RNA sequence: AAGACGGUCGAACUUGACUAUCUAGAGGAAGUAAAAGUCGUAACAAGGUUUCCGUAGGUGAACCUGCGGAAGGAUCAUUA
RNA sequence: CACGGGUGACGGGGAAUCAGGGUUCGAUUCCGGAGAGGGAGCCUGAGAAACGGCUACCACAUCCAAGGAAGGCAGCAGGCGCGCAAAUUACCCACUCCCGACCCGGGGAGGUAGUGACGAAAAAUAACAAUACAGGACUCUUUCGAGGCCCUGUAAUUGGAAUGAGUCCACUUUAAAUCCUUUAACGAGGAUCCAUUGGAGGGCAAGUCUGGUGCCAGCAGCCGCGGUAAUUCCAGCUCCAAUAGCGUAUAUUAAAGUUGCUGCAGUUAAAAAGCUCGUAGUUGGAUCUUGGGAGCGGCCGUCCCCUGCUCGGCGCCGGCCCGAAGCGUUUACUUUGAAAAAAUUAGAGUGUUCAAAGCAGGCCGCCUGGAUACCGCAGCUAGGAAUAAUGGAAUAGGACCGCGGUUCUAUUUUGUUGGUUUUCGGAACUGAGGCCAUGAUUAAGAGGGACGGCCGGGGGCAUUCGUAUUGCGCCGCUAGAGGUGAAAUUCUUGGACCGGCGCAAGACGGACCAGAGCGAAAGCAUUUGCCAAGAAUGUUUUCAUUAAUCAAGAACGAAAGUCGGAGGUUCGAAGACGAUCAGAUACCGUCGUAGUUCCGACCAUAAACGAUGCCGACUGGCGAUGCGGCGGCGUUAUUCCCAUGACCCGCCGGGCAGCUUCCGGGAAACCAAAGUCUUUGGGUUCCGGGGGGAGUAUGGUUGCAAAGCUGAAACUUAAAGGAAUUGA
RNA sequence: AAGCCGGAUCCGUAACUUCGGGAUAAGGAUUGGCUCUAAGGGCUGGCAGCCGACUUAGAACUGGUGCGGACCAGGGGAAUC
């Protein structure tokens, strides 16, 4: 610290209160402006209906067409772009069906070479997408 | 350092270790103080009463020849001033500077000084009021300060 | 200005000790500094010292040995119980074998070991090792 | 006993005001990111007019010019 | 830090993580509060503003013969809806308790079952031997090989022995049951009674194996992999990690000394207000009780002593010693004692088969346990008196000591009932006294002030001088002059430029002028006069803590700019023209408006820089410089010597700086401060938290305006940046 | 064109702005009669007596909710030129 007197407790504590707001991690946690902008509303997972299948080009040093999907969250109505994680899984996904969507690793931050997506599909039609990939289960018909 | 200046000076007086009256000084305590009274009757602050005593009469410090300081001698006799001499000279100086400002107003430097003399008065004024030598209602007014020099 | 006179004595001693000087001069003398310096003698960290006595706050000339590493003051003077005494010596002392905390109690200025034996805490002043 | 003058507590309704959150909007103007796009070359070397700060005016665009500053200068130095 | 606003806010005991500190959580079984769809009002009652009570309105909603009646699951189950997200419309009062008129009744309180990978403890998925094989220590053997006294592992080879998962007689448990425990009988060779989840470039333990694709598919938290020989994709094999578990998304804790009280940083990386003044806030110099005496042990360590004033007892001879009521600057601090619910945490005892647990159990009726520690802060109690505040006697309106009065006045006093007055005590005032050792710490290498001689491009007002520039008048001779890298626009026989003589105006104060001075910063340079101020030095003067830094607030603040007057020589934003050029709305040249100048008001911003807050202390040298003082051989001026000026040699105190250094620090450049820092704490103000978005939007406030101060978010991005090195 | 409002008292009052305004912004409540209560002063010799003159505020009662009862007596707001 700088002030060291035995009767400067109020000065030290009040200075700390002001200076915690310059911490980026603390500012977002203790202001709601970050949570309102969050599509999930603070939840870890969310369910939504599939509106379209969209492919996004990867960043410049890479060259690919990432398989994504446009969904509208049931609890909110907000549009998000979820990423179909594994290889060839996009064929299991058709239009206008219920999927379960979670985060994609970096807590609301873009991750990997994929430009501007935060989310990842984990379940479709109430069956896990990993079971579909391994052949353990089939789509519900 | 100085209260209202960037200088850091060291010039000051050094009292000798011995605090006894010298053997050559024959002026005694009882006949020291009536000389102080008559020099105060001429009209002289205690600062310059002691100045003209230790160069013309050999009395170095009246606190050693007499039992008390000069201002205590005067006030026990009733000749202490209405207000302390150090506060008096700040007020006399502020009057002189303030009078210079009404004659010429572009003197920005002279205006800046006026805060420094006035600030010293208020800092010194509240000290004497805690010591109960000035009344609690004593206030420095720039308009009426001229009358009391 | 000068707010603490013990902080100036310990710092002045440390500067002279760290450079290998034989004598150091503490400009203001107080009962606290004199009492702090005697605690520094019972354990052989300094030699004997003089108190030049003018009619003001006196001076002190200390005979320095090479036996001192760092003397330091703790400001402000916190109030420490005997339960908390163990923690303080765990932060500002090199090892459990040597080094002393000099703290003032109702029984006088004394080190932490001999304060623990008479079961009395107080306010910390400093340390040496 | 039903009932009535009055007093008190007072829900609810209508209107007005005030406040908080969200939301539409012709048009206008930014920011960011995709690009083998058009126009110049402003900054990096004395970057080819040294660079930069405050202010003011002007020009397709970078920018240019006036005044006073700084060296983060391309001089720690220039002689009776 | 009121008032207002927000709370993804019921409070607390507690929970998670943690060295020491802390951060986050606490709807949830205990205590307290509030509520029964939202409000409002009531009856009964000891107790209600009660809702498994009532009365209305509001929202919802049920039955109907259409007249009417009836409702309140945030009780147990169960249904819908909402969602990422949560169990049976089971059994019994057998236990713990509660209620009643009661030993006898009731209790969706509560208990027992069912669903249950929230999570916590224990623990299967093999053990052994023989054969071959491969090694090891043993011996012979230069080796091979040989013997196994001794091992060690491997092998869909062989061989028997031990069991639990499961089926199931029964007993035990229980209200009746189930489960656990017990025990008959079946129950294991590929013991198919067949263990998963993630990975194998690095961080990070483990294949440059093989096949497929070929910047596609895809992998990848990050750096990155993939374009026809992929250690990373899709697969087979092999290997690695934890193990009945493991991966993923999200909130949060440590890591984070990246929120720093312990314990960060601010020259160049992000950063110190342009500067000073200033009240709240923080912090505050020294100074008043020392020591002596007892005992033991070895000069030392431990223990003892250093305020008095109603009643009874070690009691003794009006007195003493002691005990008990109370009295006696106040705190802060520290030790002590009480009181502080359990549960939880720490912890004592105790073989639940061990453990998580529990409060039980042990011995041949008895012996027993069910402790203890912590529980901040605040409040209560008694010791200690260093440290830090605070008080006393200074117009004495002082402390003790007794004397003299006046007033009010308790009750012992007059044999037993009534009246006065004393003494007597208690309270108050007042007069004259005695006496104190009678009563004021020092005077800071803190500060304020006075004084003396100086000193300075410090400030204001007025005056005075200088050459130059431009313009004009006259005179002389002449055809070019200006500018450029080269030219041109430009002036020019109507005489330009050049030379002389004068006049007018407005700017500006060269050379002297320096790593020199002053000023808070901005800034400040001809002479002289006036006015006010100022540092430093000198001081045996004065007061005695009056101080340092400072939210809010206040004064000054270059240039540019804004508003009114005056003046406008030079230069010159805008503008016009001539060049240059691919273009040239520029650099270059000619002209030229606002401005630049003075006066009176605004504005408050600069690379306002030492890119470096202020106060105080300490830690190496050396030579100069400026101001003041002090001392000393000697030259020179006054002249007529003392004394003064100019030089020379030193010392002291502030000042702007310089050189050097293994003081020390730092990432280094470098810094005697940017040192005295993991050996971290002298005091205090401001301010930074990856790069952008952005000093932007919006709200507020100031301004005539331009603009100044305060100041986000969405979103985007693995870097941006500092110092130094080698190349180009 | 006619019509609505109109006085006074008590509340309440926006955008914008040249900070002067806007403003009677806009929008609400009251008003009769009767009987009382309190407050607001001069002269004479903190008290006593004697003189008074008009206003305000409050309260009870009361009428078929009627009361600036006739007369007098602003409709308002959002914008453009
Ligand atoms: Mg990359
Ligand atoms: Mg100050
Ligand atoms: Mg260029
Ligand atoms: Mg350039
Ligand atoms: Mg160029
Ligand atoms: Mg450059
Ligand atoms: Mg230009
Ligand atoms: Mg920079
Ligand atoms: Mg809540
Ligand atoms: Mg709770
Ligand atoms: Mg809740
Ligand atoms: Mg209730
Ligand atoms: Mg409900
Ligand atoms: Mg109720
Ligand atoms: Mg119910
Ligand atoms: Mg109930
Ligand atoms: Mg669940
Ligand atoms: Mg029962
Ligand atoms: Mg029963
Ligand atoms: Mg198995
Ligand atoms: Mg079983
Ligand atoms: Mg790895
Ligand atoms: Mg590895
Ligand atoms: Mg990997
Ligand atoms: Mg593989
Ligand atoms: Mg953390
Ligand atoms: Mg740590
Ligand atoms: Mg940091
Ligand atoms: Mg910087
Ligand atoms: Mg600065
Ligand atoms: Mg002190
Ligand atoms: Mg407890
Ligand atoms: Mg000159
Ligand atoms: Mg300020
Ligand atoms: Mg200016
Ligand atoms: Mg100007
Ligand atoms: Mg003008
Ligand atoms: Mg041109
Ligand atoms: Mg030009
Ligand atoms: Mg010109
Ligand atoms: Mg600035
Ligand atoms: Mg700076
Ligand atoms: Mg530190
Ligand atoms: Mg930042
Ligand atoms: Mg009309
Ligand atoms: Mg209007
Ligand atoms: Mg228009």
């Amino acid at each position: 610290g700088k002030c060291r007197g035995l009767r400067t407790a109020r000065k030290l504590r009040s200075h700390r209160r002001d200076q915690k707001w310059h911490d980026k991690q603390y500012k977002k946690a203790h202001l709601g402006t970050a949570l309102k902008a969050n599509p999930f509303g603070g939840a870890s997972h969310a369910k939504g209906i599939v509106l379209e299948k969209v492919g996004v080009e990867a960043k410049q040093p890479n060259s690919a067409i990432r398989k994504c999907v446009r969904v509208q969250l049931i609890k909110n109505g907000k549009k998000i772009t979820a990423f179909v994680p594994n290889d060839g899984c996009l064929n299991f996904i058709e239009e206008n069906d219920e999927v379960l969507v979670a985060g994609f690793g970096r807590k609301g931050h873009a991750v990997g070479d994929i430009p501007g997506v935060r989310f990842k599909v984990v379940k479709v039609a109430n069956v896990s997408l990993l079971a579909l990939y391994k052949g353990k289960k089939e789509r519900p018909r | 350092g100085r209260m209202h200046a960037p200088g850091k000076g060291l010039s000051q007086s050094a009292l000798p270790y011995r605090r006894s009256v010298p053997t050559w000084l024959k002026l005694t305590s009882d006949d020291v103080k009536e000389q102080i009274y008559k020099l105060a009757k001429k009209g002289l602050t205690p600062s310059q009463i002691g100045v003209i005593l230790r160069d013309s009469h050999g009395v170095a410090q009246v606190r050693f020849v007499t039992g008390n300081k000069i201002l205590r001698i005067l006030k026990s006799k009733g000749l202490a001033p209405d207000l302390p001499e150090d506060l008096y000279h700040l007020i006399k100086k502020a009057v002189a500077v303030r009078k210079h400002l009404e004659r010429n107003r572009k003197d920005k430097d002279a205006k800046f000084r006026l805060i420094l003399i006035e600030s010293r008065i208020h800092r010194l004024a509240r000290y004497y009021k805690t010591k109960r030598v000035l009344p609690p209602n004593w206030k420095y007014e720039s308009s009426t300060a001229s009358a009391l020099v | 200005v000068r707010m603490n006179v013990l902080a100036d004595a310990l710092k002045s001693i440390n500067n002279a000790e760290k450079r290998g000087k034989r004598q150091v001069l503490i400009r203001p003398c107080s009962k606290v500094i004199v009492r702090f310096l005697t605690v520094m003698m019972k354990h052989g960290y300094i030699g004997e010292f003089e108190i030049i006595d003018d009619h003001r706050a006196g001076k002190i000339v200390v005979n320095l040995t090479g036996r001192l590493n760092k003397c330091g003051v703790i400001s402000p003077r916190f109030d420490v119980q005997l339960k908390d005494l163990e923690k303080w010596q765990n932060n500002l002392l090199p090892s459990r074998q040597f080094g002393f905390i000099v703290l003032t109690t109702s029984a006088g200025i004394m080190d932490h070991e001999e304060a623990r034996r008479k079961h009395t805490g107080g306010k910390i002043l400093g340390f040496f090792f």
